[PDB]
């Protein structure tokens, strides 16, 4: 029966544990996600640490939906508890509206989820940036929450790594209109910019939400474009 | 079974019989069915004898420790009151008690009428019981309000007379009591058959 | 010093001395002997006072027509057990319609008192518990600790400067249990006056003593059957 | 024996935190309240008015039944706590018994559940005072203080916040047996100890009278500037 | 239980001089179907006590790992105490009287012997709760049939002997054999003495047929 | 279906004597068309001035008297003294009221001395109710009983009839010829007869028999 | 069962109940009252289980008055008349469920005057006339005869008087003693008790 | 050995949380309520300003709750966004109690009295937020509160907001306007006070936000007002900058 | 540090009873006398104000109509016990149709004397003094906050105790009697207090077996001060 959370007031108003999740995201896995005019597109660095391991067990671009895809800059083993939490969300909604659920209504109700968890006691908070994308009724959207439970709404932007530099690069090669092939284009070219040299279908993984559906892509196509993707 | 009580110019008025039968048996012709709640309140046993005597014991134990906790005597209005409270808890278990509530009240005489149903009022006038409209129909026509001490005594006294008389469920012991502004008097507990000697002629 | 402040938290040593305390507690209570011959169990207590006209606490207690106890230390946690005490002897004798085992009870009595001695949020209990018992085999003299360890014995002794006694009763545990119950007695209070400073003399007012046989109810006495039992002595060998 | 837990208690036997409760008690703001023989009256000092907001909802001076008259002191909000739990329980006493609710009993409910309140674990306890003033059984003027380790408690007068033993000993330099039965001069009593008010404003002093069976009426800062012009006009009495 | 599947049968139990015998038979009929010919309705309790019963088996078998569980932890208790035959009777009291009284029975009729202490006993324990003493006991039909005949011969001569007593158990379930529809021609014979508790093999009863040539 | 109730017999008799309580019961314990034994006396001594007759439901009158002698060692064990007869029908009273909506099929009566050391005899009914009264016959032969009790203990109905005070062995008479006169008609009765005197010196115990059938 | 009547004026509500306490086979009480002033401007009429009655006027009385001191002013009678049948329709699906059936009458600043008329089974209704009964029959059947949405509160007084003396005509009970309020800007204001002799 | 103080006194008496809490609510943005008899407006702060997002919220600080109210805020978002949609679920089920919409004064004091609840007793972290309240009733009309963290609160005229609104308060009075409920000249006024104490240069649009609260006949509807006549209360308040500058 | 509630002093008890028998001696005193005429008792009431009315302040109560009462220390945790112990009797009333003997009523008191628990609140500092007469007669009671419970023939409690109990050890015996305890006792009030001896500083509370009503003097108590 412990748990007045964990958390006080500093004499500044800070909240220095929350901070300290931030700097494990800021020292969590670069990713980069780019809501092009028809979908958004996530992709990840992934590189193994040992040449022996297999790629086909951890997969980090995640659906919720069959339009909804997600990805994350924390670490997995808490993203797989809070993305079961989204999964059993989001078949809550359907089994109340038999509708798949908004991605702004995912937003509000994960988000506040994890704003308990920063008022939530027992432990620490979940320090996970996430990376929520759908093509919900005709628009594609790009939502970026944090460990403190607050989130925002971006055309294109980059978390874990140098992500103020591809933040950068991103600001000076993006624009407002491209399209998908071309978010991957410049999703490449910003990945390549902070990643490290030996980049291979493996290396990275990327998944896209089109208005006909998300569709998590493969090292197959991810080694076909990114052949000398530019 | 048959009591009564009646308020009037001079505090109030307690008749009861003492018959308690068991079906076509008689049980007992000496229950003193006035349960003295205090020196200053008395109660009924009018349906349920656990229920009157535990749940009157009960109203008793709680406006002593209203007279502890405030300094204070009770009104008659509130111990009815409360005592409606209590037995509206099982309304509908199968709990029979339609007691009459008397005492002497600040406002004056303190007469209250309580059932199991919430059928709590008040008024001047109350005959519970088997032969109860016996009792009214000789105490409706002997009351009138300015009638003295012995007046109500040979008036209450007939009214048990006729309702024991006709009923077979009525008798043994003319339980009587008169609540003053100070505090109840008991005034005595007559035969049936001393008052068929006696009024019979 | 820093680890010396809890039950759950084990010393260095691994002594807890929590435990020692709570020992410390229990010597601090009065003297009080326990014995029993063959076939009747006597245990005497020391009465102390509050002051002149403050009335002179008991130790020993009746628990069960064949049971008797003596306590040193704690009062409340004395009648918590007094009333679980009472309580388990009533449970049996309800349902199993018998006297109880002593042995039993006992250590049902230790394992009440193993979860106050091994949770955080409990302490232990000072206890100075001196059991007269009869199960099918007669008299039991079992005692005490906050330890939990219950121990049989023949005759024991607790309290302020008891060991005096406990000499006593090792250079006279030949002759308890054979001798008789008036004599037995007096070996109690001489015991009892080890027990004292022997500037002072042990009166009437100050002692009371629970008798219980095989064939006798546990029955505490003051000053009324105990005058027929302060006479038959000697005088100090000063 | 340090000034934390409100369960130790210190190496001779005290409770810190009900001494630091009294406090912002002491720190809070003034309010005074007299007896009358009928027209029992008070009144809280320093209004304060800050040219920007409504005043309604500062109102420090409400009522649990029409019999009875509340304040405070301290702070606002764990009063509100209090009010409208005695609002529920002066409510539910009016719905078990069909009496007037008494000041005795619902000072007794105030005073126990700041007691138990202060007993209960990791609970902050009320830093209040409260006047409890009611002229029930027949009329009869009454007047309550409260504390913050919650003892009920009668007065004849009374006057908090700071500077209370000041005003108090100016009550007791003023406390005559006419003032009373005499209400007009109750009513020149209530304008002594507003006119002995420690900043004596003349504008932000709010003054409430009950006459034991009316309601309770709210008085005007033109009748009390003519108290404070009979005040100043009785001190040239006196020079 | 509101409706017993699988009951027994009377069971015939008395005291004699230094011991308790108590008989019954080994039929287990479900309904007028008997389904089950060969079982055992007596539980031996160690050495003092033993238990007959009739009425729901498998509650007979419920009662067994209960009873036998408390036996074995006062057993394994090892401070040189038993439980008293009575105090079986007593909490076997308790717990149908605590059974009944939730309104759920448990359907049985239980009989108790105990020779200990040098001292026979024999205690009665009813679905019911009802439950008291007795020098016989004869439950089922048997006390409208071979109870008479138990205080026939105790009014007859108050002490008796194991072979007296013996035999007249063969008799009487001899008898229930004759006119009990829920009976089988084998029973066992079972006798707690200061020798310890004795259970007897699948006896048989013999009858007589001689006035069915009679018209 | 389950019936929880049963009539197991029972024939109690009390009498408030002036310095003593007769408490005779029959021992023949009987249920429908059968004898269980002969010997189940209804007679407890609790106290030395508090003999208890309970009858109807059998396992509710073992149950009962047991809870009886436990609250009797808690309020002795409690309190370093015994019960009056008064608080025992007011303990007693609560019990029963305490299992008001399962009642007891069991009826009462307490018979011993009060701090005077005259005898109170308290009946009862199934639900609790009670008063101090001077004879009470309860069980299955109580209208035969009672209306003798009214001709020799209260004269009722006796012209010219002066009111002696009973003595001790003539109600004995009165008890023996009660329990013949009643075991020739009742066939819950009969076999012996337990017999309780609560004296101020103790209480004197005596079974008498009666006939085989 | 006995009777209650609830007539809506343009600006005024007459409202009239009995004072009968009768049990089964004789009248206990001749001078009861069921009139339950909620408010300054809001009034309850009942007539269902006497338990009930008398416990739902408590929490819904008391209730009331614990708004007026809370907040400090009077509730609408529409919204009040809401929260009650939202306490019947708490009380409906319950072990313990109420037999009561209430008609409230409540006057406003702005909307003037209103009549609610409820169940035993929670039923909202706005009404210009209601009862219980079957009284309920013979003087809705006469009032309807009778109804004038614009008609004057002493055509309402000569009229009720007519009613109940068509009452007294083919109606099997007593039912003597008929107390009688009516609602105006002002609030609550008590007409006489309505007796009438027989013969 | 790890609890923090999270429900006792500072030493001589005051509170640590408490003034904490307020620290972080005067390093916020900047709202305000104006003097409006006809409706009511708020004013209102962008932060976080930055090119590359999205914007179609419509609706940061504000909070349309009800009806006929709405709140802008200033303290920590999410836990605010837990007081909105548990406050909509308060005086929603006041309208399902009632059928009628809440007189905001019992819903103000009842919200005190949650984040109260956390200074008091149950020691956690509470809410460092201050919050408007704008609405209209059938008793007062259109109204203005100011919660605070100490379960009080404010029936204003003229609202405060922290370090940024000091200045701006001292403007209020000094520059407090009495009797006009003229929207547009609370427009104005408004532009003044975010034009000297919102120090973003020529007072853009894109760190701003207005929303009025008017009366319509029954519905008191609510103009969540867009940019282009925010645009032109720039140009108009640039001109009566012109207009000031006449003098020179 | 400060070991509380769970945790004993290395070589006693607990740190914080020892700190409520210590939160004794804060409380005023008071006198109470074992005569087998019926047990007197008195207190020092230590008014302050002059609008500090007398009567407001109650240290005497009425637990049963020949059960008064004296407490010394922490006030509505005593009025608590006072309540509670009043309901106690009733319930003795109620379920044995007499009083509870005021022994096993100081029992019944005693049993939660120390029964505080935060966990499984804080522990009491009130002593309190019992006058009662049972069947036995008169009775004088003395118990703890540490539930340590003494029948006491004569007790004083609170401030300046020690000079009050040595003093009434010399002006004690056995066959003293009612008027002679008063006086005495008054005595021994006047010796131990600081202010003047009047009708506001002292309350009397007289149990007798004819008396068994009514534990206190009004106004003779005046009377009986100027006997003096």
């Amino acid at each position: 029966g412990y748990s007045f959370s964990l958390t006080t007031f500093s004499p500044s108003g800070k909240l220095v544990q929350i901070e300290y999740a931030l700097a494990a995201v800021a020292g969590g896995a670069p990713s980069v996600g780019i809501k092009a005019a028809n979908g958004v597109v996530l992709a990840t660095e992934k590189k193994q640490k040992s040449i022996l391991y297999d790629e086909r067990s951890v997969h980090k671009v995640e659906p919720i939906t069959k339009h909804i895809g997600l990805v994350y800059s924390g670490m997995g083993p808490d993203y797989r508890v809070l993305v079961h939490r989204a999964r059993k969300l989001a078949q809550q909604y359907y089994l109340v509206y038999q509708e798949p659920i908004p991605t702004a209504q995912l937003v509000q109700r994960v988000a506040s989820v994890m704003q308990e968890y920063t008022q939530s006691g027992g432990v620490r908070p979940f320090g996970v940036s996430l990376l929520i994308c759908g093509w919900n009724e005709g628009r594609p959207y790009l939502f970026q929450s944090d460990p403190s439970g607050a989130y925002f709404a971006w055309k294109a932007t980059a978390m874990g790594k140098n992500y103020v530099n591809g933040k950068t690069f991103l600001e000076k090669r993006y624009n407002e209109d491209l399209e998908l092939e071309d978010a991957i284009h410049t999703a490449i070219l910003t990945l390549k910019e902070s990643f490290e040299g030996q980049m291979t279908e493996d290396n990275i993984e990327v998944g896209i939400c089109n208005e006909a559906g998300f569709r998590r892509l493969t090292p197959t196509e991810v080694k076909d474009y990114l052949a000398a993707i530019a | 079974t048959t009591t009564l009580a009646f308020k009037f110019r001079h505090g109030v008025i307690v008749a009861a019989d003492s018959r308690a039968t068991a079906g076509a048996y008689i049980a007992s012709q000496t229950v003193k069915k006035v349960i003295e709640i205090n020196p200053y309140l008395l109660g009924t046993m009018a349906g349920g004898a656990a229920d009157c005597s535990f749940w009157e014991r009960l109203l008793a134990r709680q406006c002593r420790i209203y007279e502890l906790r405030n300094k204070e005597r009770i009104s008659v209005a509130a111990a009815s009151k409360l005592l409606a409270n209590m037995v509206y808890q099982y309304k509908g278990m199968g709990l029979s008690m339609g007691t009459m509530i008397c005492g002497w009240d600040k406002r004056g005489p303190g007469l209250y009428y309580v059932d199991s149903e919430g059928n709590r009022i008040s008024g001047a006038t109350f005959s519970v019981g088997s032969g109860s409209v016996y009792a009214y129909g000789v105490m409706d026509r002997g009351y009138s309000y300015d009638l003295e001490v012995e007046q109500a005594y040979d008036l209450a006294r007939r009214a048990i007379y006729q309702a024991t008389y006709r009923d077979a469920y009525s008798g043994g012991a003319v339980n009587l009591y008169h609540v003053r502004e100070d505090g109840w008097i008991r005034v005595s507990s007559d035969n049936v058959a001393d008052l068929h000697e006696k009024y019979s002629g | 010093n820093q680890y010396d402040n809890d039950v759950t938290v084990w010393s260095p040593q691994g002594r807890i001395h929590q435990i020692e305390y709570a020992m410390e507690a229990v010597k601090q209570g009065s003297a009080t002997v326990g014995l029993k011959s063959k076939t009747h169990a006597v245990l005497v207590a020391l009465k102390r006072a509050q002051s002149e006209l403050a009335a002179h606490q008991k130790k020993i207690l009746h628990v069960d027509n064949h049971i008797g106890i003596s306590i040193a230390g704690l009062t409340a946690d004395a009648r918590l057990l007094c009333n679980f005490m009472r309580q388990e002897c009533l449970d049996s004798r309800f349902v199993f319609d018998r006297p109880l085992p002593v042995s039993r009870l006992v250590s049902l009595i230790g394992s009440k008192t193993q979860i106050p001695t091994q949770r955080y949020g409990r302490r232990p209990y000072g206890v100075g518990l001196l059991i007269a018992g009869y199960d099918d085999m007669g008299p039991h003299i079992f005692q005490t600790c906050p330890s939990a360890n219950y121990f049989d014995c023949r005759a024991m002794s607790i309290g302020a400067r008891s060991q005096s006694a406990r000499t006593y009763l090792e250079r006279h545990m030949s002759e308890f249990m054979e001798c008789n119950l008036n004599e037995l007695v007096k070996h109690g209070l001489r015991a009892l006056r080890e027990t004292l400073p022997a500037e002072q003399d042990l009166t009437t007012k100050n002692v009371s003593i629970g008798i219980v046989g095989k064939d006798l109810e546990f029955t505490i006495y003051d000053d009324d059957d105990v005058s027929p039992f302060l006479e038959g002595l000697e005088e100090r060998p000063q | 024996s340090y000034d934390r837990a409100i369960t130790v208690f210190s190496p001779d036997g005290h409770l810190f935190q009900v001494e630091y409760a009294q406090e912002a008690v002491k720190k809070g703001s003034t309010a005074v309240g007299v007896r009358g023989r009928d027209i029992v009256v008070l009144g809280v000092e320093k209004k304060s008015v800050a040219k920007l907001q409504d005043e309604r909802t500062v109102r420090k001076i409400c009522a649990l039944d029409d019999n009875v008259c509340m304040a405070f002191a301290g702070l606002t909000a764990d009063a509100r706590i209090v009010i409208n739990r005695a609002r529920v329980e002066c409510q539910s006493h009016r719905l078990t018994v069909e009496d007037p609710v008494t000041v005795e009993y619902i000072t007794r409910y105030i005073a126990s559940l700041k007691q138990r309140y202060t007993q209960s674990n990791g609970r902050r306890p009320f830093g209040i005072s409260a006047l409890i003033v009611g002229f029930d059984f027949d009329g009869t003027p009454r007047l309550y203080q409260t504390d913050p380790s919650g003892t009920y408690h009668a007065w004849k007068a009374n006057a908090i916040g700071r500077g209370a033993k000041s005003v108090r000993e100016f009550l007791e330099k003023n406390y005559t047996d006419e003032a009373i039965e005499t209400d007009d001069l109750t009513i020149k009593l209530v304008i002594k100890a507003l006119l002995e008010v420690v900043q004596s404003g003349g504008k932000n002093i709010e003054l409430a009278v009950m006459r034991r069976d009316q309601s309770l009426k709210i008085l005007n800062p033109e009748e009390i500037e003519k108290y404070v012009a009979e005040i100043e006009k009785e001190k040239e009495e006196n020079e | 239980t509101q409706n017993p599947m699988v009951t027994g049968t009377s069971v015939l139990g008395v005291k004699f001089e230094g011991g308790v015998v108590i008989a019954a038979d080994m039929l287990g009929s479900y309904g007028s179907l008997a389904r089950f010919r060969n079982i055992s309705r007596i539980m031996r309790v160690n050495n003092s006590t033993m238990l007959g019963a009739s009425g729901d088996y498998a509650d007979f078998q419920y009662l067994k790992q209960v009873l036998g569980q408390m036996v074995i932890d006062e057993e394994l208790l090892g401070d040189g105490h038993s439980y008293s035959p009575r105090a079986i009777h007593s909490w076997l009291t308790r717990a149908m009287y605590s059974r009944r009284s939730k309104m759920n029975p448990l359907w049985n009729t239980m009989v108790i012997g105990g020779y200990a202490d040098g001292e026979s006993f024999l205690g009665y324990v009813d679905m019911l709760g009802v439950a008291y003493e007795a020098p016989s006991l004869a439950t089922g039909y048997g006390a409208y049939l071979a109870q008479p005949l138990l205080r026939e011969v105790l009014e007859k001569q108050p002490v008796l002997s194991q072979t007296e007593a013996r035999d007249l158990v063969e008799r009487c379930m001899r008898v229930l054999y004759y006119r009990d529809a829920r009976s089988y021609n084998r029973f066992q014979i079972a006798t707690v003495t200061e020798k310890g508790v004795e259970i007897e093999g699948p006896l048989s009863t013999e009858t007589n047929w001689d006035i069915a040539h009679m018209i | 279906r389950f019936s929880p109730y049963v009539f197991n017999g029972g024939t109690i008799l009390a009498i408030a004597g002036e310095d003593f309580a007769i408490v005779a019961s029959d021992t023949r314990l009987s249920e429908g068309f059968s004898i269980h034994t002969r010997d189940s006396p209804k007679c407890y001594k609790l106290t030395d001035k508090t003999v208890i007759g309970c009858s109807g439901f059998h396992g509710d009158c073992l149950t009962l008297t047991k809870i009886i002698e436990a609250r009797l060692k808690m309020y002795k064990h409690s309190n370093n003294k015994a019960m009056t007869t008064g608080a025992i029908a007011a303990m007693l009273s609560t019990i029963l009221y305490s299992r008001r909506f399962f009642p007891y099929y069991v009826y009462n009566i307490i018979g011993g001395l009060d701090e005077e050391g005259k005898g109170a005899v308290y009946s009862f009914d199934p639900v609790g109710s009670y008063q101090r009264d001077s004879f009470k016959a309860g069980g299955s032969a109580s209208a035969m009983l009672q209306p003798l009790l009214d001709n020799q203990v209260g004269f009722k109905n006796m012209q010219n009839v002066e009111h002696v005070p009973l003595s001790l062995d003539r109600a004995m008479r009165l008890v023996k010829d009660v329990f013949i006169s009643a075991a020739e008609r009742d066939v819950y009765t009969g076999d012996a007869l337990r017999i309780c005197i609560v004296t101020k010196e103790g209480i004197r115990e005596e079974t008498v028999s009666l006939r085989k059938d | 069962m006995e009777y209650l009547i609830g007539i809506q004026g343009p600006d005024y509500v007459l409202v009239a109940s009995d004072r009968v306490a009768a049990s089964n086979i004789v009248q206990m009480k001749d001078d009861h009252d069921k009139m339950f002033k909620m408010s300054e401007k809001i009034l309850l009429l009942c007539v269902g289980e006497a338990g009930d009655t008398v416990q739902f006027a408590e929490y819904i009385q008391k209730n009331v008055q614990l708004y007026k001191m809370r907040n400090g002013y009077e509730l609408s009678p529409t919204a009040a008349a809401n929260f009650t049948r939202r306490n019947l329709a708490d009380c409906l699906r319950s072990r313990t469920p109420y037999h009561v059936n209430l008609l409230l009458a409540g006057y406003d600043e702005h909307e003037g005057p209103a009549l609610y008329y409820m169940d035993y089974l929670a039923a909202l209704a706005k009404a210009p006339f209601a009862a219980h009964g079957y009284g309920a029959f013979l003087t809705l059947s006469i009032l309807d005869r009778y109804y004038t949405p614009t008609i004057s509160r002493e055509r309402a007084v000569e009229l009720l008087r007519k009613c109940l003396e068509e009452l007294q005509k083919r109606f099997i009970l007593n039912l003597p003693t008929f107390s009688v309020r009516i609602i105006d800007k002002n609030g609550i204001h008590d007409l006489d008790n309505i007796s009438f002799p027989k013969q | 050995r790890y609890d923090s103080r999270t429900t006792i006194f500072s030493p001589e008496g005051r509170l640590y949380q408490v003034e904490y809490a307020m620290e972080a609510i005067g390093h916020a943005g900047t709202c305000l309520g104006i003097l409006a008899n006809d409706g009511v407006l708020l004013a209102a702060e962008r932060r976080n300003i930055h090119k590359l997002l999205d914007e179609v919220f419509f609706s940061e600080k504000i909070y349309k709750l009800n009806e006929d109210m709405a709140c802008s805020v200033a303290g920590i978002t999410s836990d605010a966004n837990v007081l909105t949609n548990e406050l909509r679920l308060i005086a929603q089920r006041y309208l399902l109690q009632y059928q009628e919409p809440i007189p905001c004064e019992q819903l103000v004091t009842a919200l005190c009295d949650i984040k109260q609840a956390y200074t008091q007793f149950g020691g956690k972290r509470p809410f460092g937020v201050s919050l408007l309240y704008i609405g209209w009733d059938k008793h007062y009309g259109f109204q203005l509160y100011q919660s605070d963290p100490s379960g009080n609160y404010g029936g204003w005229k003229a609202t405060c907001i922290g370090n940024n609104s000091a200045a701006a308060v001292s403007m209020l009075k000094q520059d407090y306007k009495e009797g006009e409920m003229t929207l547009k000249s609370a427009l104005a006024l408004a532009i003044k006070v975010l034009n000297k104490t919102m120090d973003v240069s020529k007072l853009s649009a894109e760190k701003v936000e207005i929303a009025t609260l008017t009366r319509e006949n029954g519905k008191t509807v609510i103009r969540v007002l867009k940019q282009k006549e925010v645009e032109q209360l720039i140009k108009k308040h640039e001109e009566e900058e012109a207009k000031a500058e006449r003098e020179k | 540090y400060d070991r509380g509630v769970n945790t004993f002093s290395p070589e006693g008890r607990l740190f914080q009873v020892e700190y409520a028998i210590e939160a004794i001696k804060l409380g005023s005193t008071a006198i109470g006398i074992q005569t087998s005429e019926g047990v007197c008792l008195a207190v020092e009431k230590r008014i302050t104000s002059p609008l500090m009315e007398p009567s407001s302040i109650e240290k005497i109560v009425e637990i049963d109509a020949h059960i008064g009462c004296a407490m010394s220390g922490l006030i509505a945790d005593a009025k608590t016990l006072i309540d509670k112990a009043r309901v106690e009797t009733q319930n003795h009333w109620f379920t044995y149709n007499e009083t509870m003997t005021v022994e096993s009523v100081t029992q019944a008191v005693s049993n939660l004397a120390l029964q505080f628990g935060e966990e499984d609140s804080r522990p009491f500092g009130v002593a309190l003094l019992f006058g009662g007469v049972d069947e036995k007669g008169p009775q004088l009671f003395h118990m703890d906050p540490s539930g340590t419970f003494v029948q006491c023939d004569a007790r004083a409690i609170g401030s300046a105790s020690e000079g009050a109990q040595s003093s009434l050890q010399e002006v004690y015996h056995k066959s003293m009697t009612l008027k002679e305890a008063i006086k005495s006792s008054l005595i021994i009030l006047k010796q131990v207090m600081e202010e003047k001896l009047n009708a506001t500083n002292i309350e009397l509370a007289t149990v007798q077996p004819g008396q068994n009503f009514h534990m206190f003097t009004k106004e003779e108590l005046e009377e009986v001060i100027k006997d003096i």
